[PDB]
């Protein structure tokens, strides 16, 4: 088969500069070349076809060259709303092939998180268990760690972090921290805490709450 | 305008078989090839293969000859792929696309296929209200935690979509051999509890829906 | 046997060349699901109307689809255009001539 060797596999660039992704294809396929875009949650959905053609409704600020078996694909004035994967596919001949994909992030200013704490539900607690969770939100950069004490004692198991892709508009991560508990153990103790810790301080964001209240 | 519809999310045991539909409307059926797309776990994507819904010729990707079926319906307009002998490396999401000016164009929406013995688990739905106590700023932060479902995927809006500015959906993650996945909604402090706002979510998987309005604790 | 006029559409696989007799070598893929289908093949004044007054190429045809056709044809002195395949997306190209 067409073997399509992309890179880089992942990308970061401030809003305005310029991306360029590239596809090298190890037999010789004229100009059809193909550029996706997808989005997190999305379908593909083609942005250029064969012979640099600028699918309609797509913003020309994406294009495309090369003939043969070296291609490129760029994006001038990068948008926050461009973060996606980006693939290439190669039509000259069957089986089609795609190149493996390259991830795009924007690189913005440093942002502390919004952090909040939620104890479990009362229906949770019927059920028989107990989920705490704190909501890290709008943060920049994507690195963050996060401390769960019970009773000021730290806690490591039970415990799910699950980042957001980063957000189309100001360019920020969420995080949300997930630590879950019987019941019965849940009702033994009192203090819940979660710190967060961020390359925006030397000192921890820290969010408690207590069953008494 | 043009469009292709597949069929919703598969739960198959390995070792089985499965069958995906395509739905086509808005343009000739008959007049454009249809390809099936295979995207793995870690995001890659892999041509099955082609069918001409005019005469039912197929070609395949030599790498799914074994595996893949393809097969088209005039009647109603609906092209299927056919899995067989399903492993754990056949999990992963399935698109159908249309050929036209030799780029694959107008991609379905997926559909999602697991191949697992484990059983199909309806998500728990938990509203995430702010502590006891106090609780004031400029603005507020509700949650909703969808909790122990099998398989992927559920989707979650908040006021039946009407509510999506402020919004963080979390990335769905396996524990315990269950789904776990939650959002959380910021809005003004005089929207809410005035307001009312409310979770829904779907796991069609299940036929489960639940809609979860945010109460105050107290 | 019979088979009936291409309702798809056709790309230039590689430029247009000519020889030293003044003909051009047209090299066409096509994009349908109707093949094996005759090749709708024509030449034009610059006004529109059709000259086809010559082309080398018998009974041009697509017998399979991943498979480019070769047509041989012979334009007439001066601009005119070489028309593949029929309708709104018929594939139009100018040429010039000594």
């Amino acid at each position: 088969e067409t073997t399509v060797t992309q890179s880089p596999a992942s990308l970061s660039v401030a809003t305005g500069e310029k991306v360029t992704i590239r596809c090298i294809t190890s037999t010789d396929i004229d100009d059809d070349m193909n550029w996706y875009q997808q989005k997190p949650g999305e379908r593909p959905k083609l942005l250029i076809s064969e012979g640099n053609t600028l699918r309609p409704g797509v913003p020309s600020r994406f294009s495309s060259s090369g003939y043969g078996t070296d291609f490129v694909f760029t994006i001038e004035n990068t948008l926050s709303e461009d973060v996606a994967d980006y693939f290439c596919l190669q039509s000259d001949n069957l089986p089609l092939t795609f190149g493996s994909g390259t991830k795009l992030e924007i690189k913005r200013a440093d942002a502390a998180p919004t952090v909040s704490i939620f104890p479990p539900s009362s229906e949770q607690l019927t059920s028989g268990g107990a989920s705490v969770v704190c909501f890290l939100n709008n943060f920049y950069p994507k690195d963050i760690n996060v401390k769960w004490k019970i009773d000021g004692s730290e806690r490591q198991n039970g415990v799910l972090n699950s980042w957001t892709d980063q957000d189309s508009k100001d360019s920020t991560y969420s995080m949300s921290s997930t630590l879950t508990l019987t019941k019965d153990e849940y009702e033994r103790h009192n203090s819940y805490t979660c710190e967060a810790t961020h390359k925006t301080s030397t000192s921890p964001i820290v969010k408690s709450f207590n069953r008494n209240e | 305008e043009v469009q292709l519809q597949q069929s919703g999310p598969e739960l198959v045991k390995p070792g089985a078989s499965v069958k995906i539909s395509c739905k086509a409307s808005g343009y000739s059926f008959i007049g454009y090839y249809i390809h099936w797309v295979k995207q793995s776990p870690e995001k890659s994507l892999e041509w099955i293969g082609e069918i001409n819904p005019r005469t039912g010729d197929t070609t395949y990707n030599q790498k799914f000859k074994a595996k893949a079926t393809l097969t088209v319906d005039k009647s109603s307009s609906t092209a299927y792929m056919q899995l067989t002998s399903l492993t754990s490396e056949d999990s992963a999401v399935y698109y159908c696309t249309k050929r036209i000016n030799w780029a694959l164009d107008y991609w379905g929406q997926g559909t999602t296929l697991t191949v697992s013995s484990a059983k199909t688990t309806a998500p728990s739905v938990y509203p995430l209200a702010p502590v006891c106590g106090g609780t004031t700023g400029s603005s507020v932060t509700l949650g909703c935690l969808v909790k122990g479902y099998f398989p992927e995927p559920v989707t979650l809006t908040w006021n039946s979509g009407s509510l999506s500015s402020g919004v963080h959906t979390f990335p769905a993650l396996l524990q315990s051999g269950l789904y776990t996945l939650s959002s959380s909604v910021t809005v003004t402090s005089n929207t809410w509890p005035s307001q009312t706002i409310t979770c829904n979510v779907a796991h069609p998987a299940s036929s489960t829906k639940v809609d979860k309005k945010i109460e105050s604790r107290r | 046997m019979s088979y009936v006029m291409c309702t798809g559409s056709f790309k230039l696989e590689k430029e247009v060349a000519e020889t030293q007799h003044g003909t051009v070598l047209v090299q066409v893929k096509y994009e349908g699901t109707d093949a094996p289908c005759k090749i709708p093949f024509s030449t034009q004044d610059e006004k529109g109307a059709t000259q086809n007054g010559r082309l080398i190429t018998a009974n041009p045809i697509v017998t399979d689809k991943e498979k480019p056709v070769n047509i041989e044809a012979e334009p007439p002195f001066g601009e005119s255009y070489i028309v593949v395949g029929a309708g709104e997306k018929a594939l139009k190209l100018s040429w010039f001539k000594k």
